[PDB]
């Protein structure tokens, strides 16, 4: 059977804005060689913050860092901004060969130094009603609320992030249970409340 | 005499992202009496792990070169272009049929949670919309891209 | 007498929730101390006391916890070993102040989740 896998060391970065740059590991778990190729997207995934080396060879179990970097650019400073930064390791009768590749894409969170606080702090301030059909989020804070457990009557919701200031619709009870993604990566604690 | 002195020590812990990926080859294709090659036929399984509880099936887009909405399209390596499309798609929990994005679009059920610690996805034949599939070697090279919660 | 803490690397959570042991988690600079101090004579402790080890728990609400060792090193490299909730597992200080790195074990019980986790440590030097 054919193995792939790519680790990024960490599962988002939180940028903070015009700082100069940040580090970010890569790892190459193969037992192949591999070429890194790092992109940045914008939020909605259509192809400012310049990824160095954005293409390099990566040994068998060998480790590796890119540097992000912030090259000009105007954001809000009102609340976070959203980029995805994708490392991708590319590896080297009818009858089928296919041949995959990971792309592993984390969250680019840009912060204000503005800004006051980290999420965590205003995770509880969610609140919730049931419209058109739909579950929705209403996110007060200026930080992205990236939930990663969403329970509504019971029933588990896939997650999404809620964005600053904003309002995330998810799709189909009184009680809904979540918990958001710290800037660690590690899931938050539990809170609950009723739609209204 | 004893003296004291404190101080308050913070530590960072991260969780890293990490993706796998394993791919078991199914059986090779027979080609039918009719020239057709079967529906359903298991061309292949992929297993997806490292990743987190919460992960869900629209946050994995498979992706290649014929960017067929739904469809990983496999080509012949002859030069004459005979293609068919497969299909990927898996089981939820209450053993319901899902699928990740192919593509960029789902082709059955609902946006889920995938299973915890591993996910497996099952290629399928649908067919060729030509027809008269070659004997021969048929490629595809795809992407995986999974978007971290 | 004086305490301070630089921190070292963040640590990476391993694929089943655990941490690896050994981490240079940070560094615990102390000074002020008399000449002539030992090791034996610098007791660090915290809220958990733990003989040993230096207990981090997670702001979670969920208690998740990893335990430390704190070890310094002399002029030759030997291990300097001060007590930790008062026990080790004899060696001059340096003169001033001395280094003494914080390093991982383990987690206590079960998976950690990523975040900050905190430790308010005191130290008590004697024969002042």
């Amino acid at each position: 059977s054919k193995e792939y896998g790519v680790t990024i060391g960490e599962s988002r970065i939180i940028y903070p804005l015009d700082a100069a740059g940040v580090m970010v590991s890569v790892k190459n778990t193969q037992d192949y060689p591999v070429l890194i190729q790092s992109r940045i997207y914008d939020e909605n995934k259509e192809k400012p913050f310049v990824v160095t080396p954005p293409l390099f060879r990566l040994d068998a179990k060998q480790q590796n860092s890119l540097r992000i970097a912030q090259a000009g650019g105007v954001f809000p400073r009102d609340k976070e901004s959203l980029k995805w930064l994708c490392v991708k390791g590319i590896p080297p009768d009818v009858g089928v060969f296919v041949q995959f590749a990971i792309n592993n894409c984390i969250k680019l969170l840009v912060r204000p130094n503005e800004l006051k606080g980290t999420p965590i702090q205003f995770a509880e301030n969610l609140s919730w009603k049931v419209d058109g059909g739909k579950l929705i989020a209403e996110n007060p804070s200026p930080f992205y609320m990236n939930i990663g457990e969403l329970t509504f009557g019971g029933k588990s919701i896939p997650s999404h992030y809620i964005p600053p200031k904003s309002t995330w619709a998810f799709d189909l009870a009184r009680n809904v249970s979540w918990r958001i993604i710290n800037d660690q990566g590690g899931l938050d604690r539990l809170y609950s409340k009723n739609v209204t | 005499a004893d003296l004291t002195a404190s101080t308050t020590v913070t530590v960072t812990v991260v969780e890293p992202a990490r993706i796998t990926l394993t791919y078991k080859e199914g059986a090779p294709i027979t080609i039918m009496d009719n020239g057709n090659i079967d529906t359903e036929l298991l061309v292949g399984t992929l297993t997806l792990g490292g990743y987190k509880t919460g992960t869900t099936s629209t946050s994995v887009n498979f992706t290649d070169a014929a960017g067929d909405p739904m469809y990983l399209t496999f080509t012949s390596q002859d030069g004459n272009n005979h293609q068919f499309t497969t299909k990927v798609i898996g089981k939820d929990s209450r053993d319901f049929d899902i699928s990740p994005k192919v593509n960029g679009e789902n082709l059955v059920g609902d946006d889920v949670v995938l299973a915890t610690g591993s996910q497996d996805f099952f290629v399928r034949s649908i067919g060729s919309k030509g027809g008269k599939l070659a004997a021969g070697k048929y490629t595809d090279a795809v992407t995986v891209t999974v978007s971290n919660q």
